[PDB]
RNA sequence: GUCUCGAGCCCUAGACAGCCGGGAGGUGAGCUUAGAAGCAGCUACCCUCUAAGAAAAGCGUAACAGCUUACCGGCCGAGGU
């Protein structure tokens, strides 16, 4: 019953709309353990063995958006 | 080219000059193939098709050659089946057997009924709006099936609007 | 021989360490 | 239409074609929009599982659904382009 990957990002930082151009036009920001908590979440929706790839499919959308990593 | 069929073990089959004749449970299928310089033999229980010359028009022919003989095989045991379904949007057609021919009345309102003779041992048996079509050669029984299609074929009219007729639903 | 089905070979016989050609072709080495 | 000659690339580690099977998750990508979920538009086009499987090639729907596409596996077996 877990929501989607978008939702969860708008809620841990800040902004709600995204932008025209992704990785272009930087929205939001996002740090290292900020990110390892979404993939703790997800794990019957997320095909991954290990922790480590879990995490790969969450960033595959935050760049797509305009979230920076710190 | 030379091209060697083995013929199945429920199937006999004789020649004599150009013409082959197949045997079977389900009947037998006669047939003349002729085409210059390919040769066609029975050699025990294997049907040969050959020929010195290799050029495009007789390598065509030998592959025609070799499929007839596959059908023939396969009508003789297995048998040929289409299958056809009568549909009709305002006047109930009549579609029925008889004698050597069928017969279809009231197509489209006709008062004068549309027919076509059976070819071959052929068998044509309808079940309410189903039809199927069978034998052992597909020749007479593919044409037979196309026969029944082709005689309810409307020129005249749009025919995205006027749809009624027999049609082959499944092929062999 | 395409270096993909050299590489796969490799990778096939590595797992048997610790394409039904290339799972063969793997078996007998 | 057919005959002859030459060059490139692919192929028994199985090519070309056909048939069978798979064509999966993040999530309906983001934006736009009341909604658009491969397929209105703009932009991005990224990573998991894996033998493969596009941020979707052609239809399809009001939007979905659904049908095929690439792509992978099998059957077949000799030339294919
Ligand atoms: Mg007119």
């Amino acid at each position: 019953g877990v929501p989607p990957t978008a939702e969860l990002i708008k809620d841990e930082a800040g902004f709600e709309t995204g932008s025209g151009e992704p990785q272009e036009d930087f929205v939001a920001d996002l740090s290292v353990d900020q990110v390892k908590q979404i993939a703790e979440q997800k794990h019957p929706d997320l095909l991954s063995y290990d922790l480590t790839n879990a995490a790969k499919e969450v960033v595959g959308t935050c760049t797509s958006l305009g979230v920076t990593i710190e | 080219p030379r091209v060697e069929l083995e013929i199945p073990e429920d199937v006999d089959a004789e020649q004599d000059h150009l013409d082959i004749t197949v045997e079977g449970d389900n009947g037998s299928v006669t047939r003349r193939l002729w085409y210059p310089d390919i040769d066609v033999s029975v050699d025990g229980d294997t049907v040969v098709i050959e020929s010195d010359e290799d050029n495009a028009k007789t390598m065509s022919t030998i592959g025609t050659f070799q499929s007839h003989i596959e059908n023939m095989f396969h009508g003789v045991t297995e048998g040929w089946e289409y299958g056809m379904e009568v549909f009709y949007s305002h006047f109930p057609m009549q579609v029925n057997v008889e004698g050597d021919e069928v017969v279809i009345e009231n197509f489209l309102g006709e008062k004068a009924p549309r027919r076509t003779t059976i070819h071959g041992d052929t068998d044509v048996e309808i079940d309410g709006e189903e039809l199927t079509v069978s034998g052992p050669d597909i020749e007479a029984v593919g044409q037979t099936a196309a026969d029944i299609e082709q005689l309810t074929r409307i020129n005249d009219k749009d025919v995205r609007v006027f749809q009624d007729g027999v049609y082959i639903t499944r092929k062999p | 021989i395409p270096e993909w089905k050299q590489e796969e070979v490799d990778a096939i016989v590595e797992m048997i360490e610790s394409r039904n050609t290339l799972l063969e072709r793997a078996l007998d080495d």
